[PDB]
RNA sequence: AUCCGUAACUUCGGGAUAAGGAUUGGCUCUAAGGGUCGGGUACGAUCAACUUAGAACUGGUACGGACAAGGGGAAUCUGACU
RNA sequence: AGAAUUUGGACAAACUUGGUCAUUUAGAGGAACUAAAAGUCGUAACAAGGUUUCCGUAGGUGAACCUGCGGAAGGAUCAUU
RNA sequence: ACCCACUCGGCACCUUACGAGAAAUCAAAGUCUUUGGGUUCUGGGGGGAGUAUGGUCGCAAGGCUGAAACUUAAAGGAAUUG
RNA sequence: GCGGUAAUUCCAGCUCCAAUAGCGUAUAUUAAAGUUGUUGCAGUUAAAAAGCUCGUAGUUGAACUUUGGGCCCGGUUGGCCGGUCGGAUUUCCAACGGGGCCUUUCCUUCUGGCUAACCUUGAGCUUGGCGAACCAGGACUUUUACUUUGAAAAAAUUAGAGUGUUCAAAGCAGGCGUAUUGCUCGAAUAUAUUAGCAUGGAAUAAUAGAAUAGGACG
RNA sequence: UAUCUGGUUGAUCCUGCCAGUAGUCAUAUGCUUGUCUCAAAGAUUAAGCCAUGCAUGUCUAAGUAUAAGCAAUUUAUACAGUGAAACUGCGAAUGGCUCAUUAAAUCAGUUAUCGUUUAUUUGAUAGUUCCUUUACUACAUGGUAUAACUGUGGUAAUUCUAGAGCUAAUACAUGCUUAAAAUCUCGACCCUUUGGAAGAGAUGUAUUUAUUAGAUAAAAAAUCAAUGUCUUCGGACUCUUUGAUGAUUCAUAAUAACUUUUCGAAUCGCAUGGCCUUGUGCUGGCGAUGGUUCAUUCAAAUUUCUGCCCUAUCAACUUUCGAUGGUAGGAUAGUGGCCUACCAUGGUUUCAACGGGUAACGGGGAAUAAGGGUUCGAUUCCGGAGAGGGAGCCUGAGAAACGGCUACC
């Protein structure tokens, strides 16, 4: 007896395994990149999931209500903070709008690549 | 089964406390005393967990048992002793005095005082009744019996206590324009000035309370407790006075002064 | 209630400790003890001024009210000082988003105060156990 | 033991209820007492709580209380005349609540003489000033009077002597006298 | 004799006392079950029945104490039955 | 004060004997179903399938099936002012 | 008794499809993904199977109620050209 | 479905593809499944309308009773102005929602006090109207369903705010100074059915009332 | 992240299933496996059986210490450091494990106890007890065992124990000492009529019974039955005492007695001080332990309302000997057919009773979910139940206890 930990995974297996044009895409992001697992493009999918189930629950609510506000302008804040959403688009609709690409250019390691320094994703 | 329980499990202790659900599989079961488990701080916590004066319990029963620290002027050198609303903690060693009193999120607030605030108490008034012999005697929320009082004193009445004797100094009626503390549910922590009350007769007179700022609420007689009138009240108030600002009031202060 | 001969039965039925001095005289037929249940139920006329003594009765007897309020319909008067009310209700199924009709039926203790037939609306409270079954009183009539 | 519980017999539906939960001691039950005359015999039974119960057997003596007069004195119980619930405890002599019994009578006609003065069946100046003030208060009744003839008075025990270890009560008069009366005397 | 309990099958009427079990004495009591008279234009008095049920107590656990008084069940052949 | 022993009572394990319910299970033989198999006998249905099919019921026949009574068109007729 | 016009209520019929439908076809089989007028009954791949068993009705014939094992990838509807 | 002497399907080699420190198989369950159908199935022919009518547990059940018009008060949004240096006021055209009053409208009151807001007016802030706006206690008092608000619904879990576990899963920590003596923000919030409790509304749907007047007022 | 694809045909559109597809704090298994953090784990079948070893004991300044134990006090000649053992007191009823039973039962939420018990805490709270109570008494304090210990032994053996000799208590077990005053009774005697008395006894708390008070929305008069407190005896009359609940026969108080008679300190440490008629004189502090009642807390027991899966090839069930109810009693901590006596004939049911099944402990919750939903929930928290099966019971505040006894299997 303890009070257990709690655990939850990060990424969603997608539901048709074998698309061409999926699989392309994937790749495609992969090579981009420098990924070794189609498993990061699932975690960041999942995690972008939930941001938009968060914006619809709040979008279909009417605006001055005070939960849309608070968390609404938190999410925002959240990702304005880690430069995935610029501070032109801070409206709650964008946020829905965003891409996976948005966020994937925010890794260190890409970041890396553009402030010099390496030269490659890879390296 | 079978008896009484002598362990608390944390996930079962109260949330106030503000234990870690880690940190072990139990939690300190309050001592039976004059107030009730799921209210009650005791000194455990309140000396390791809100004033980080001691880093286990070993350090508290250390600190206890050489008799530094006073419940309502006595010593009470127990690890689990209850400690409740409105009980004056007195640190004769770093010259400090505490009242239990609520902060408006619903916990236990460190809530420095004087020593001249810390010779009384608040007392609630659960029953007037008369005892042998003819001697009427009040019962008040922390289980103390005070024999001979003014024949006004009728219950949900505020009474103050001298604390070295446990005698009553004067007493405060409830009526409405009287400012009331709230000891329970989720209003837990407001301060209000009651305006009026609602009665039912057969059950659960609830009343109607309204903050500084014309904030208005409800809640049971049970969970009320008047402490002076409108403007002066009869002990010092915490930060914050029981107003209860909105989450996005409380950000914006936290945003102004950071 | 048809007032049943008061003191039908093998032991003398009185009030306790409610006694009747012989040595003084006058009139009051017999001292009667009587209450107010409270909660705004009133004491009828028959308890006031009758005869019979029902230990169980929330008016002359030696129980309290307290707790639920509940009301219903008679659908029974063969027991003694004893009927069955019928508590009809609606029960909400979340799937289908609908009712349906439930009841509970209730025994609960008459006085013989009132005289009760069978779909007369009564309204009952709680009181401590009178039976096995029984923890319900009557404590108003509301038809004829 | 014996089970003072309800998971034993039928619902009010007529349901057999299965078997939960072995016989528990707060819902235990004993064994009467059955208190007889005679030869003060009582056994003290421990009971929830610590809290002595005097379980009467074999009791003699009783207080019993004469309210109209507003006293009570320490008689002998001669025997049970009437009991309400069952006969068996009338020809057995047992003792219990509501039961009638007969009583001495001497120690009431000795204080009704030394109170009122008169007599009952049929000297100082502070005695006689007594008297006369107590005056027109000694012409109680006719059947209590008659049943001091006989020096057996009339009296319901009021006392649970399996309980208490006491058979105290009172003595009969008015109509619960006539009604008991008319209960005897039938035949 | 009283109480309990009674299957297959069946022409639904039976089978059936199915099967299979308990009790039964003596004594002292209790309860219930009735008739005839009575009331200005609820009851009281009186008289007499063997019927049932029950409780104590009692005995060398005996008691339909002699007499009296069915053995039963599962199946077949055969004739319907009296 | 008080042990052994002991009267009666309630609580009542356990055992025996019956009864009852349920679940598994054997069984001569009998009667079906399913499949397999290039088996035997025919050819009942699909066309007017060579007697138009089918329904209900009853009888009969190696087997499909046949026949009688009534019904249906899912008919081979939407049709004779 | 006929004719003309009208009307209520019926048995039906002709034409069209705004609509419906898998289509055959339908003034209801329409007003149904723009999904809710009220209400009862029945079905959930094909066989085994309306079988076995148990009840209940019936003189019987049989009726009503009514499985499982096991087996199977198709059975089936309406239309199309041969 | 492949395999019967040219196998893209078997056994292997090569190459290739998918997920990848994980991948496969079995069983069960969820979605897919509008193949359980309240939302939301189908019923002429594909499985399925009982042979037909009547009828008791149930389900469902025509319309109707205060509408309309006015006068005021003060809230939320807006809007020039920005009279402040991309923050706000107040006098403003309008909209949005509340309360009160009058139009035949008692929209329960009996006894009393604060008499309240008071014809109360003392010379421009004074000596004296009507009970709830503050309480007491009472006469009573049609019954539900429904919905709003609130309390209540343990903690953990769930969603979710903030924050260095080096990221993350997590955790409820932590952060800031002259770090010599210390200061300080937190540990929120929401959901939590049905039943019960109180509360406003009073349409919708039921229920009752004065008809051989033992009816209301007084 | 509201998605569908292959298979009936020569081909088409359908109905319809089969197959595929994704997930699973859902298990197992196969192959493979380098690192960091986190972490479940004999539940499923056998609530089947268990070798061995551990899991409940415990002390301070402050109950009892001549250890023939260790020390050294050296303040000690009664003890007065530490301290095994044993007595006493508390605890062992918590915890932890499991999910067999259990389908209005558990349980959830919501109620109640004006229906009761409650060790412990916490706060208040006994001047009343010498019993012919004027020698009856120890109150600067009374008595008896007994353990550990010494020694003699029994048995193969057990946490077995006998006989003999000591010795203690907060053990057992008795038992005194503290006001005054008022009120009631009896009442000698004086004696009067207006009638008064000395003296004796009782008066705590607890138990049992009976009785009484525990009140009241408002205002005045008539006379008496007797005068009532004081009289300017016309009659001035007031003062008069009454708490709480929605509600009580409540709290509480008062009379009469009752009890085999409860409690009301024969206890302990530290400090040792003040007043004198200098006696081992009188007073006196901080604490510990214990104790009656009340309240409080930790609880417990019972309890209101509503809510649980499948099944009609279970439609009638309950009621003999308890089913539903009434009166009374017994029992209980208390209510109550909980049990008994007498009496009545009730109670549940197509709004699914009763019976059967569950590969059923219940919830909080979990998986998957556009929405609605389906399935799961032995399992970290809450409640319940059980300790191989049954039953019974001691001790205690609390157990129908099982790391406690008794019996049967
Ligand atoms: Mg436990
Ligand atoms: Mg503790
Ligand atoms: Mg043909
Ligand atoms: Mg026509
Ligand atoms: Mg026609
Ligand atoms: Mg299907
Ligand atoms: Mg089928
Ligand atoms: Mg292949
Ligand atoms: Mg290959
Ligand atoms: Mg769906
Ligand atoms: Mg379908
Ligand atoms: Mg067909
Ligand atoms: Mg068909
Ligand atoms: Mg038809
Ligand atoms: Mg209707
Ligand atoms: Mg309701
Ligand atoms: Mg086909
Ligand atoms: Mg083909
Ligand atoms: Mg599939
Ligand atoms: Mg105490
Ligand atoms: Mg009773
Ligand atoms: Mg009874
Ligand atoms: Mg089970
Ligand atoms: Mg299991
Ligand atoms: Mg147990
Ligand atoms: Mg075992
Ligand atoms: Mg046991
Ligand atoms: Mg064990």
């Amino acid at each position: 007896p303890r009070a257990p930990r709690t655990y939850s995974k990060t990424y969603s297996t997608p539901k048709r395994p074998y698309e061409s044009s999926r699989l392309d895409a994937e790749l495609k992001l992969a090579g981009e990149f420098g990924l070794k697992n189609k498993k990061e493009i699932y975690r960041i999918s999942f995690q972008l999931s939930k941001i938009r189930r968060a914006a619809r629950d709040l979008l279909t609510r009417d605006e001055k209500d005070p939960k849309r506000l608070f968390e609404g302008n938190a999410l925002i804040r959240r990702l304005v903070r880690v430069g995935v959403l610029s501070e032109d688009k801070k409206k709650l609709d964008y946020v829905l709008a965003l891409k996976v690409e948005d966020f994937l250019e925010r890794r260190l390691q890409t970041q890396v690549y553009k402030l010099g320094l390496a030269k490659s994703v890879h390296h | 089964a079978r008896g009484p329980k002598k362990h608390l499990k944390r996930l079962a202790a109260p949330h106030h406390w503000l234990l870690d659900k880690l940190s072990g599989c139990y939690a300190p079961r309050p001592s039976a005393g004059p107030h009730k488990l799921r209210e009650s701080l005791p000194l455990i916590v309140f000396l390791r967990n809100r004033l980080k004066y001691a880093l286990n319990g070993r350090e508290v029963k250390a600190i206890l048992m050489q008799r530094h620290v006073k419940v309502d002027g006595k010593v009470r050198t127990d690890t689990t002793y209850p400690a409740g609303f409105m009980d004056v903690i007195t640190l004769d060693a770093t010259n400090e005095n505490f009242r239990l009193v609520y902060d408006v999120k619903g916990r236990f607030a460190v809530h420095r005082i004087t020593d001249e605030e810390a010779s009384y108490k608040l007392g609630k008034v659960k029953k007037v009744q008369l005892g042998k012999k003819g001697v009427p005697y009040v019962v008040t929320h922390d289980g103390r019996t005070i024999r001979y009082p003014d024949p006004n004193i009728k219950v949900n009445d505020t009474v103050k206590i001298d604390l070295a004797s446990g005698k009553i100094t004067d007493f405060i009626k409830f009526d409405a324009g009287k400012l009331v503390y709230v000891t329970g549910g989720r209003n837990l922590g407001r301060i209000g000035t009651i305006v009026h009350k609602e009665r039912h007769d057969g059950g659960f007179d609830l009343v109607h309370i309204k903050d500084s700022l014309d904030n208005t609420f409800v809640t049971r007689l049970n969970n009320v407790f008047v402490i002076g009138e409108q403007g002066k009240p009869y002990i010092s108030l915490p930060k914050g006075k029981g107003i209860k600002l909105s989450i996005a009031e409380e950000r914006d202060r936290r945003r102004a002064q950071q | 209630s048809t007032e049943l001969t008061v003191q039908s039965e093998r032991a003398f039925q009185k009030q306790p400790h409610i006694f009747n001095n012989p040595k003084v005289k006058t009139s009051k037929r017999t001292k009667r003890w009587y209450k107010n249940a409270g909660l705004g139920f009133k004491t009828p006329k028959t308890a006031i001024e009758g005869s019979y003594i029902d230990k169980k009765c929330p008016f002359t007897g030696l129980v309290s009210i307290r707790g639920k309020i509940l009301t219903g319909t008679v659908v029974s008067t063969k027991m003694h000082r004893t009927i069955v009310i019928r508590r009809a209700y609606l029960h909400y199924i979340p799937k289908y988003n609908r009712y349906e009709k439930r009841h509970k039926n209730v025994p609960v203790h008459v006085s013989p105060a009132f005289r009760v037939q069978v779909g007369d609306i009564v309204t009952v409270g709680q009181c401590r156990p009178i039976s096995k079954t029984v923890r319900f009183n009557v404590v108003k009539v509301s038809a004829a | 033991g014996i089970s003072r519980d309800s998971r034993h017999k039928r619902s009010a539906t007529g349901a057999k209820r299965a078997q939960f939960r072995k016989k528990r001691k707060f819902e235990l039950g004993r064994q009467p007492a059955n208190t007889k005359i005679g030869a003060k015999r009582i056994h003290s039974v421990r009971t929830r709580g610590g809290n002595k119960k005097y379980r009467a057997l074999r009791i003699e003596t009783g207080n019993f209380s004469w309210a109209s007069e507003g006293i009570s004195k320490k008689t002998r119980i001669a025997g049970v005349v009437y009991h309400p619930s069952n006969n068996e405890l009338v020809r057995t002599n047992t003792l219990t609540k509501a039961a009638i019994v007969q009583i001495d009578a001497t120690p009431f006609r000795q204080w009704f003489e030394a109170h009122y003065g008169q007599t009952l069946g049929k000297k100082s100046k502070n005695a006689e000033r007594k008297w006369a003030a107590r005056a027109a208060s000694a012409k109680i009744e006719s059947s209590v009077e008659s049943q001091f003839s006989a020096g057996r008075l009339y009296a319901c025990i009021s006392s649970r002597p399996g309980q208490s270890g006491r058979c105290d009560g009172y003595i009969l008069e008015g109509e619960e006298l006539a009604f008991y009366l008319r209960r005897l005397t039938a035949k």
